[PDB]
């Protein structure tokens, strides 16, 4: 669940990044939506006073997304045998009731 | 009916006696009892009145506590104000 | 018997029903028990008919604060006022200055005993105070402030121990109060009086960082009741969200309320609930982001179209909210590094509006578009931060808050290393101060990424 | 060598970022929760963007300008 | 409740049903003291 | 020597659940049924 939430937040950031790229690079609602959705995913995985804020917002995005990932990694430790035994019973009884 | 006849003056507010009389007043309230003490504002009677007032303040929705104070008219200090001029006497 | 601290002998012989005495007959003996630190005798005289409120006259308090006040304690108080000043510290300093050169005399005596770390005397005096939870919390705050002075670490440790003791006392007393009554305890929670600087139980607990008092179930459910407003917490969250999206369903009885009224009080109570207001603000922020994206992608034609003016008005209301946050939080607002981001995003929006208003200029229009895209990224980052905080609003908030600062420091160190790497590359590859600075700053970021 | 040293120091800083919250329980996060929720509850509690009217009214007003509980306690 | 439960026929089932009912009643936030008492009784009957 | 099974008649149970049942407890039970309903909660509500 934690990694799923982190990936959802990354997808929201990717949508924002695609909107920004389309507003910067380019100037057809379906074409605009397709470009916004599929531009950052293909780009990442395949002008004087704007560079410093660009670096700053990249740093802020890295900070928030990395913190979400670390929360995903470490959140299960916040909140012993009985819990996992209950979960084991739940799963095994769910399969045995078929 | 509880007839409390104790020290008329110079009552030590020891924790044991405080607890004893608080429990007594609580029992009287729970059982719907009357407490017959003296009307004087001294010693044990003063503490009984204080505990009765505290119980009434704490539990307003519970049963009221009856604390009859049987005193002597010949020993009341600030008299001449209890006589009628419906009428409320400011003691 | 008092000079030798023989309490049992005094109780057995002096104070007996056979003997007679008056409350005013032991005034001087009470004074000398107070100044000689005989808490048992203070308690004995208090429970033997003496009235503390009438005994604590202005002359008695002045003598206690002038002649029987430690000079080391006064020096520590002065150091605290100069270095760790606070509202309660200022109030106590003013009180001490008044008594050195209603009025709550019992509070003054309690402060006199608290400042000098007279633990048992302070407990005896505190048992006679009117607002006892407030007195305990104020003592905890004052003692925690005095523990900050490093002139004498033994005195600071004693102050910290006494502060913990009084915090525990306040917690236990308020737990008893809440177990007895819930509405009366909550009235006592927000009770304010000029006794402790016009402060409050919750305010004093927060200022003193009394985590045990704040973490009380009574305080926590009081906060939950405040958060839900007039909406009962027994209603489901999805029901509240659905009534938020479907406004007419609020008056149809879908959402239960704590109290009862006119078909207008229901909507007023619903839409003034902090839970509802928060959810509505998040929804309207998402809608504003959608409008921003629409304007950027399809409504940029070198003239402000009505969507642009609507977006400008929404940003103006956001700026008003940010100004209110500035005014409320003072200079401490620009410490979270995420409030700074919101302020900088609003300023960047203002700059982009200025650039965009300069029509008949392709360069100005392109600069405005680029600034607006960067600000769209900033606003979505703010929404992502809101989502992150709301998801981890619980035991994981500590980890989240620590991780944010730690990753920020790591990224700052990476930026320092990147500046060094750019300087090295420029000194190796290349041989105009502005051009050199631009190359140094923007070479490693483009090269590595 | 300097690339290895830079990787070492930056990676150690990242790992410190990951693991530092564990060095130093319910009361702490409850206090933080109270702080955040009380900070939000202390606002005007007017839905956006209708809060601008409340702000204007407040600024206009600014420009123009017990024993029972204690006994129970 | 303990005295009555000592007389029940299905005692484990009664204890588990009491635990379930008390945990459900502890969800009501109208009175948190009553909810806490219900939670404590539910834990006691689960232990039983 | 008293037998609880025979003592617990329908009249006794009705008097206990009608006159000696707290109104606050009944309100909490109603809130639970409306908000945190369950199979056992429904069964207990029907019994009451
Ligand atoms: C850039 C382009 C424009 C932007 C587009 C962005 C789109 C974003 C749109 C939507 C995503 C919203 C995500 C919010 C996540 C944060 C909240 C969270 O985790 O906690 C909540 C998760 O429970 C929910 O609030 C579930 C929300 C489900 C929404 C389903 C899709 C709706 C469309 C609730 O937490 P909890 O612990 O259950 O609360 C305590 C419960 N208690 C009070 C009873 C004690
Ligand atoms: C478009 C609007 C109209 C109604 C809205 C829905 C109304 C109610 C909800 C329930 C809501 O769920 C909760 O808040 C549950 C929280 C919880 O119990 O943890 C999530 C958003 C959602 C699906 C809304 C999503 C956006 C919708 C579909
Ligand atoms: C416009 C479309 C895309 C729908 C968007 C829906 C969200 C904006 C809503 C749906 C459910 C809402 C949540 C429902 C419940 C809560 C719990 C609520 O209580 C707390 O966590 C406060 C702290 C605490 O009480 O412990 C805080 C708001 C939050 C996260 C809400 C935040 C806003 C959410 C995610
Ligand atoms: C755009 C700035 C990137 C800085 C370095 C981020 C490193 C993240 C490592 C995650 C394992
Ligand atoms: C330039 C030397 C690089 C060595 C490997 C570094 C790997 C770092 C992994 C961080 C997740
Ligand atoms: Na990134
Ligand atoms: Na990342
Ligand atoms: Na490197
Ligand atoms: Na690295």
């Amino acid at each position: 669940i934690d990694v799923f939430f982190f990936l959802f937040l990354f997808a929201v950031w990717m949508v924002a990044f695609g909107v920004a790229r389309q507003g910067i690079l380019r100037q057809r609602w379906r074409w605009i939506f397709r470009s916004v959705i599929y531009e950052p995913y293909l780009a990442m995985f395949g002008p004087e006073w704007i560079t410093i804020p660009l670096v700053c917002i990249y740093m802020l995005s890295t900070n928030i997304l990395l913190v979400n990932l670390l929360v995903a990694m470490f959140g299960y430790t916040v909140g012993n045998d009985q819990v996992w035994k209950f979960q084991r019973y739940f799963l095994v009884q769910e399969y045995c009731s078929r | 009916v509880i007839s409390v006849t104790g020290g008329a003056k110079n009552f030590a507010l020891k924790p044991r006696m405080r607890k004893i009389f608080s429990r007594l007043i609580y029992i009287a309230q729970s059982k719907g009892a009357w407490i017959l003490t003296g009307g004087t504002h001294y010693g044990l009677m003063k503490y009984i009145g204080e505990v009765v007032r505290d119980n009434t303040i704490s539990r307003s929705s519970e049963e009221n506590i009856v604390a009859i104070g049987i005193a002597a008219w010949g020993m009341v200090s600030n008299r001449d104000t209890l006589i009628r001029n419906y009428f409320l006497a400011q003691y | 018997l008092l000079e030798w601290n023989q309490l049992d002998l005094a109780n057995d012989e002096i104070f007996t029903n056979d003997r007679r005495w008056e409350s005013a007959d032991l005034q001087e003996v009470m004074f000398t028990a107070l100044i000689k630190d005989r808490p048992k005798f203070v308690r004995l005289f208090l429970e033997n008919g003496l009235n503390l409120r009438k005994f604590l006259t202005h002359d008695v308090l002045t003598e206690l604060f002038s002649n029987h006040f430690s000079t080391l304690v006064y020096r520590n108080l002065q150091i605290a006022k100069n270095s760790y000043n606070d509202a309660l510290l200022t109030f106590v300093w003013k009180l001490v200055a008044n008594f050195r050169r209603t009025r709550h005399p019992l509070q003054a005596l309690f402060i006199w005993a608290i400042l000098q770390n007279k633990k048992e005397l302070s407990k005896v005096i505190w048992e006679q105070t009117r607002g006892c939870t407030l007195a305990a919390l104020g003592a905890s705050k004052l003692l925690k402030t005095l523990a900050k002075v490093k002139n004498d670490i033994n005195a600071a440790g004693e102050s910290e121990e006494l502060a913990n003791e009084y915090e525990t006392r306040a917690v236990e007393l308020f737990t008893e109060c809440y177990s007895s009554d819930e509405d009366l305890a909550e009235q006592l929670l927000v009770y304010s009086c000029e006794a402790w600087g016009g402060s409050n139980c919750l305010e004093l607990a927060v200022e003193a960082t009394d985590q045990h008092f704040i973490a009380q179930p009574g305080v926590q459910n009081f906060l939950s009741k405040q958060w839900y407003g007039e909406i009962s917490r027994d209603t489901k969250n999805w029901k509240i969200i659905l009534c938020l999206f479907i406004i007419p369903l609020v008056g149809c009885g879908f959402v239960s309320f704590r109290k009862k009224p006119k078909l207008l009080w229901y909507y007023v109570a619903f839409f003034t609930s902090p839970f509802v207001v928060f959810s509505w603000n998040v929804v309207f922020y998402i809608a504003f982001l959608l409008l921003f994206a629409y304007v950027l992608l399809m409504d940029f034609h070198s003239v402000p179209h009505p969507p642009e003016l609507v977006l400008y008005s929404l940003v103006f209301v956001l700026f008003c909210d940010e100004v209110r946050q500035w005014y409320v939080n003072g200079v401490n607002y620009f410490t979270d590094l995420w409030n700074v981001m919101d302020t900088l995003g609003l300023f960047y929006f203002i700059a982009g509006i200025v650039f965009r208003l300069h029509s008949s200029n392709k360069s100005s229009l392109y600069s405005g578009r680029v600034i607006f895209c960067l600000d769209y990224i900033i606003f979505t980052l703010r929404l992502i931060h809101i989502f992150t905080v709301s998801r981890n609003l619980g035991p994981k908030i500590i980890m989240l808050q620590r991780m944010l600062i730690d990753v920020f420091f790591f990224l700052f160190l990476f930026a320092v290393w990147m500046v060094a790497f750019g300087v090295a590359r420029q000194g190796i590859l290349r041989q105009r101060w502005r051009w050199i600075f631009r190359s140094v700053i923007y070479e490693p970021y483009l090269a590595m990424f | 060598c300097i690339y290895m040293l830079s990787t070492n120091i930056l990676l150690v800083n990242l790992l410190v970022a990951m693991f530092g919250y564990t060095v130093g329980n319910d009361q702490v996060w409850k206090f933080q929760r109270y702080f955040l929720v009380q900070e939000y509850c202390s606002r005007l509690n007017i839905p956006f963007p209708f809060i601008v009217f409340a702000y204007f009214y407040m600024v206009v007003k600014k420009c123009f300008k017990d024993n029972e509980t204690l006994a129970w306690e």
